[PDB]
């Protein structure tokens, strides 16, 4: 993680790097993500987590997410953490059923 | 049949047979309930026809 952080810090051509952190349930992933983010020491750090979104309507969600990407385009060094993608998009295997719009917004973002 | 042993015996035989019938009915019902569950599990434990109207 530290290597990647330095790489983004220094490079002039690589202007965007994205990572996946995957593993079994209960392995303790978000802790690692947060620790990397803190120790990185950038000016600008934000978090998107399901917890903030409970009770809102769909349009509200897409608005919020759009906002949270837009506000990060100041401050020339930035870090965002997205937590638990599958639950953000409303996955349940029986149908399967889920919300396609949110999925697209994230895909394009 | 309270006052005649033979009548009482007949009554008890009928009771026994009727109890056995009740047991047969119960067994059939339970077996069928257990089988209806399996078919229900079969049908929807898989990817599904394309999504509904609205
Ligand atoms: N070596 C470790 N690295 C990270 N977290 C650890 C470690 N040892 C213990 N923990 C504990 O892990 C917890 C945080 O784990 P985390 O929130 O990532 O779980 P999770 O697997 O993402 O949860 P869920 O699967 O429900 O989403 C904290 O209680 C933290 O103290």
């Amino acid at each position: 993680g530290a290597r990647y952080v330095r790489q983004v810090r220094e490079s002039d051509k690589s202007r965007l790097v994205s990572l996946l952190i995957h593993g079994p349930a209960g392995s303790g992933k978000t802790a690692l993500a947060a620790e990397i983010a803190l120790k990185s020491g950038f000016p600008f750090i934000r978090l998107i987590s399901p917890n903030e979104l409970s009770g809102m309507s769909e349009s509200a969600k897409i608005a919020y997410i759009d906002n949270t990407f837009r506000d990060a385009y100041k401050s020339p060094l930035n870090i965002l953490v997205i937590d638990s993608l599958e639950t953000l998009v409303d996955w349940v295997p029986i149908g399967p059923r889920f919300s396609n719009n949110i999925l697209q917004m994230l895909k394009v973002a | 049949g309270i006052h005649d042993t033979n009548k009482q015996a007949q009554a008890e035989n009928s009771r026994q047979r009727f109890l056995k019938l009740i047991q047969d009915y119960r067994i059939v019902d339970s077996n069928y309930k257990e089988e209806n569950k399996e078919q229900a599990k079969r049908q929807y434990m898989i990817i599904q026809p394309e999504a509904t109207e609205d």
